[PDB]
């Protein structure tokens, strides 16, 4: 409700954002210059995806963090006004009707990061047997888990249009205007990977 | 390991029907374009009347396609226009795609003219151009299919878009579609079908992408004193 604790809130979802890129198996071995590449790519997509899942128990919101939970009126002064609409419709709404639960959204999000498509990579190859694996591990896990439903690895995979098109309406890295320094976006990933 | 039903290969092959039936335009529009140029104009004014000109008849045909596909005149008109407004550009993109010649790394128009990425720079359209070539030859990479184009078309065509009254019927269409292509995949690719039916999902992620891209000329267009035809103006709110 309070500007400065949204910006920490916000800020607190970047550093988690690349935290959780830096976990992510095999991902810290590819050359550095991609994982930058790939987050550059995929920053908004991620971040999205994150607080959408996390707002999945609140209604008519987007939780942006610890005790911060944003409502329509102060969503343009959240820094998510431009979004909020198509973010509870297309995703918070959708994650709810079909129970999207963690290991979903962390293999969704793992496919956005491993990006062969992106401009500029070494090891696209690489990136691209990673996705492969995810893939192949969500479709197992989606087989098990809910064979009751046999179109839900689809259903699931159809998020990542949506995502991509509500991330485009995006013409900045979200919540990095709300960083401390001026610290360019790059050198904060360079720092922010490398141990 | 499971076999295509027999419905799902009468929709099959319908879609393999109409995707043959609706890929070119008529020779008589195609000649009248080719038979009216204007007063002494160059190079890049030929290329440029020639693409727009041409892409109006695209998007036509695309609309003579999806009018045919089963479970669309099941929706509120609304809804129709709605989805044919949202998806023609990306649905342009794979048709586009269907026409890419590997060795000279161009596409070949229906005229049998080869354009490649000097023929867009030309005509104005350089910025935009290399992206496009990128997604022919990811697609080309794929080796991608009839029934595969067909069936991934209806997919994209039936997609969530904003402003749609009844959303979950178009979901509820897509699904079919959906299933149609997953046991395609699994029965006709070899040796098996890896990933091969989420790869070729991302392929409508990266459509959003190339849609916004074909939206985002354009204005592009306007700063070189230069103008879409009305109706795609219109068709892609610009
Ligand atoms: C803003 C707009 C005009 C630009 C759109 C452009 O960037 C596109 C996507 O590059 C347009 C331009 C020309 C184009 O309309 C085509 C010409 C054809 O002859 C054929 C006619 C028809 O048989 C189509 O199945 C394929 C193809 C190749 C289409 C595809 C889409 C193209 C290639
Ligand atoms: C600056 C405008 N804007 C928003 O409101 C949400 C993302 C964005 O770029």
């Amino acid at each position: 409700n309070a500007v400065a604790n949204i910006c920490q809130a916000t800020n607190s979802q970047l550093y988690q954002l690349v935290e959780w890129a830096k976990h992510i198996p095999h991902f810290s071995s590819l050359p550095i210059e991609d994982q930058v590449l790939l987050l550059r790519a995929g920053w908004n997509e991620l971040l999205i995806a994150a607080f959408s899942h996390r707002s999945v128990e609140v209604r008519d919101g987007i939780v942006l963090g610890a005790g911060i939970t944003v409502h329509r009126n102060s969503a343009h002064q959240a820094g998510v006004g431009t979004i909020f609409d198509r973010v509870l419709t297309e995703l918070v709404a959708k994650m709810r009707d079909m129970n999207m639960d963690r290991t979903e959204l962390g293999s969704l999000r793992s496919i956005i990061l491993f990006n062969p498509e992106v401009r500029g990579l070494k090891s696209g190859q690489e990136v691209e047997l990673l996705r492969e694996k995810v893939y192949a591990a969500l479709e197992e896990y989606t087989r098990v888990t809910r064979p009751e439903e046999p179109g839900r690895f689809a259903k699931l995979l159809l998020r990542l249009p949506a995502l991509r098109s509500i991330g485009l309406k995006c013409l900045e890295h979200l919540f990095f205007f709300k960083l401390i320094g001026d610290i360019p976006i790059d050198t904060f990933l360079m720092d922010m990977l490398g141990s | 390991v499971k076999p295509i039903s027999p419905e799902q290969e009468e929709l099959i092959h319908r879609l393999v029907y109409f995707q043959n039936e609706y890929e070119q335009p008529s020779d008589e529009d195609l000649k009248r374009i080719s038979n009216t140029p204007s007063e002494g104009e160059d190079q890049s004014d030929l290329n440029f009347r020639h693409i727009t000109e041409i892409t109006i008849l695209t998007v036509q045909l695309i609309v003579e396609f999806a009018k045919r596909l089963p479970g669309f005149d099941k929706l509120l008109r609304e809804d129709q226009i709605a989805l044919l407004k949202a998806c023609s550009s990306e649905v342009m993109m794979l048709r586009m795609a269907r026409r890419y010649d590997v060795g000279s790394d161009s596409i070949l128009f229906a005229n049998n003219q080869p354009y490649t990425r000097d023929s867009y720079s030309l005509a104005g359209m350089g910025e935009t151009v290399d992206d496009l070539l990128r997604f022919c030859r990811q697609m080309y990479g794929m080796k991608v299919d009839n029934a595969e184009y067909a069936l991934l078309t209806a997919i994209v065509i039936f997609s969530e878009r904003p402003s749609l009254i009844e959303g979950w019927k178009v979901e509820k269409i897509q699904e079919i579609y959906l299933e149609a292509l997953k046991v395609y995949v699994d029965n006709r690719r070899k040796p098996a079908s890896g990933t091969i039916f989420a790869k070729l999902l991302s392929v409508l992620t990266e459509l959003r992408t190339l849609g916004n891209l074909n939206s985002e000329m354009c204005f592009s267009l306007k700063l070189k004193n230069k103008k879409l035809p009305p109706f795609l103006a219109e068709i892609w709110d610009v």
